[PDB]
């Protein structure tokens, strides 16, 4: 029986990217113009994109146009779709469809489906960081911990930029949530933890959020 | 090209002939196929270039017309035959399809029973609270839940999912479950899931009270 | 300039698949073998991939042969990485390079490449379910909440098979978090609520895990 | 299979300097050999290929030279923007091997790290997640160890650690390792422990506190 198999599907933020791809079993694909389709939550489906004989025309959907790139592989028997910019409403079971029929002719329905596979992508493009306090315990060393924000970069300056000696700012780590985390700090005279005030300043232009924390001794 | 289906939900009995139609904003000859599709399955082809039926697929199903006016026919529902339809005009590089058609089982009108559960002490010392609202064997399928906490609307923060219809009673149940931090959900007192439905000649609200 | 640019890259699991792509800018791919490089977390880079003019052969290091794919697009100058049953290992940012030179000759350096995407394999490839209650407060309901698993399926049984009337288990739903979650429930006379123990089986056949539960009131 | 190995791993020296890298084939590869420059997270630069050739645009101060086996990579003059990774690469005609790379950075005294570790926040610590940091300031050369323990329980699995650049003003390194833990796992046990070493340390450094003190 002819097979066909989507893979790459998963969980995709607003904006970024996800490629999947098609493979068959007991048919080639080079004679057939090959398709992606989505089955949207509401239950219905939507053509997404064709690639005919020899990659000659490649359509796609007013919806993805602009976004989504459909290619394919004859030799080695794959189709593949690059979306890009995504949107919520791109939510949905992605099917890779053969067009053809027992006898082929220039116009034929998709006699055969992959089993889909699961595409969602999540509302928010970006995700502001929490900041707290590294409280500090001759020389003392406090920061901020700026905690669970995307995509990146966030900036931190401390005391507005009049303190520079002595930061380190490290760069971030992805965390196993899939957001990013970063520490700044500083090392100061200990005799200045009762009198100085030390504020860390945090920018995240992606989600047009700035922090101003004040670490003090807890 | 637009493709209008009707009806949106069928509902009938094991045996009947049922029509579902589609039509086209402009003419399309008779480029056009129908598929079955099984929740969580593929696409099947039934019939194609209007009236053509694919090797294998049952007799009983059939379709007919041109231009811009198409029919589906089921002469004989057999309990395999509840499941979405949809159409599809395709051309030669390009397609679109119907909005499908979901073809259900008919029984009278049931409204749901409803039950809030709150979170379970152990999942509340693990740090989240899962508040889980039941909907049970209602009919029709189409139900609304809102949660309300502290008589404040929640949005994005739920999610449902719905069983197929029972194969006793034609019946379907939802469960939806809110989910909230530890901290959060002990931010607020009173827990309340309200449900609207075809059997109900206004809304229900099951509450409880934090603690 | 000539220019590349890797899109595709994420968070995957052990086991899963990512397929990323490359397309480029200034130059068309056609005549050059295209290549894939990864940078692993100890700072060497390793070669992946590469695939010849035409297709002639797709090559690959010994590390992911038969499991990865390389595909080439030479009409609109894509390539293409598969990226099947992940390790923990494959774990690095992957880059596109083009052999290639000032002057194409028999043998090339990799004279350009795109800046590289990032790609992170998390070691747990599955992960069993947490289990509670769902308490009864005519007929009364209770159940059990299936939470934070993967991947499909769950199975769940009331009393080892024995209450089947009344019984609903619901779909999965994929959380934000991508661990998947569903509720099981029945409705029984409130007279059994003293007598009667009720006890959901739950069982995870990717993770081996079996959890037995009893829901009695509060 | 060529096999390439580059020496030294690590290579240390003043701004003006001339350095060589050494870069050495398992068999011989004649001269199908090519250098590459690249910076922490930006893309690699090719240098030199064919062992000799200098890329159109690539500044004189670099060369290479060797055929066979034994290769080498020559800057005379270090400049501030050479301080990188210098990677050498066989490339035949349908795979490539890299060597493991050659980290040049600029050279100091030995710094032994001065350790520093800081609780969760309360603020933190009331959503539900408990990040406690340990901090290794100031240090040289970048090789360290930071291991955890709770409850005099060496951990595993539960960190993350990222490491700066060499400092613009001092030349040093410095280091945060993150141990995360929910809010109940927490306020389970009492005792935070980060235990480090490091070559400039004659023994472990331990930094510790007790949870509320
Ligand atoms: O999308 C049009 C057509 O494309 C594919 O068939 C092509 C070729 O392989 C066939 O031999 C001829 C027959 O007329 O048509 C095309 O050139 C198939 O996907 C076909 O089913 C489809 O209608
Ligand atoms: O692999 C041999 C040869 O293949 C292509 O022509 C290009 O990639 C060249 O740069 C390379 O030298």
């Amino acid at each position: 029986e002819v097979q066909l198999v989507e893979s790459g599907g998963g969980l995709v933020k607003a904006g970024g990217s996800l490629i999947l791809s098609c493979g068959v079993s007991n048919f080639r694909i080079s004679a057939h113009t090959m398709n992606w389709v989505r089955r949207v939550p509401g239950g219905g489906l939507e053509w997404v994109a064709s690639i005919s004989t020899s990659s000659t025309y490649r359509d796609y959907a007013d919806a993805v146009k602009g976004r989504f790139t459909v290619s394919r592989d004859d030799l080695e028997d794959f189709v593949y779709l690059q979306m890009h910019k995504m949107r919520v409403e791109d939510t949905a079971i992605y099917y890779c469809a053969r067009k053809g029929s027992d006898r082929l002719s220039d116009n034929d329905p998709f006699d055969a489906w992959g089993p889909g596979t699961v595409v969602t992508v999540s509302p928010a493009s970006t995700k502001g960081p929490s900041v707290f306090p590294l409280a500090p315990s001759g020389t003392a060393a406090l920061g901020c911990l700026v905690k669970d924000y995307f995509p990146e970069p966030v900036t931190v300056s401390w005391n507005s930029g009049a303190l520079t000696s002595g930061v380190h700012t490290f760069p971030a780590v992805l965390q196993s949530s899939g957001l990013y985390s970063l520490s700044s700090v500083v090392t100061v005279p200990s005799s200045s933890l009762g009198t100085q005030t030390y504020i860390c300043n945090v920018n995240h232009k992606p989600s047009n959020t700035k922090v101003d924390k004040k670490v003090e001794p807890k | 090209v637009v493709m209008t289906q009707s009806p949106s939900t069928l509902s009938a009995s094991v045996g009947d002939t049922i029509t579902i139609t589609c039509r086209a904003s402009q003419s399309i000859e008779t480029w056009l196929a129908w598929y079955q599709q099984k929740p969580g399955k593929a696409p099947k082809l039934l019939i194609y270039k209007a009236s053509t039926l694919k090797t294998g697929v049952p007799s009983r199903f059939s379709g007919s017309g041109s231009g811009t006016e198409f029919t589906l026919t089921i002469s004989g529902l057999q309990f395999d035959d509840f499941a979405t339809y949809h159409c599809q005009h395709y051309a030669g590089y390009s397609a679109t399809f119907g909005q499908g058609t979901r073809v259900e089982i008919k029984r009278t009108v049931a409204a749901p029973s409803v039950f809030i559960f709150p979170p379970s002490d152990e999942q509340l010392k693990s740090g989240t609270a899962s508040v889980v609202c039941l909907l049970n064997n209602f009919y029709p399928r189409e139900a609304k839940v809102q949660w309300k906490v502290d008589n404040a609307l929640q949005s994005g923060n739920s999610q449902e999912s719905v069983t197929e219809q029972d194969s006793k009673d034609s019946t379907y149940s939802l469960s939806s479950t809110l989910t909230l931090s530890k901290a959060d959900y002990e931010k607020h007192k009173v827990y309340a899931c309200e449900v609207t439905h075809q059997g109900l000649s206004s809304p229900v609200t099951k509450s409880f009270n934090r603690g």
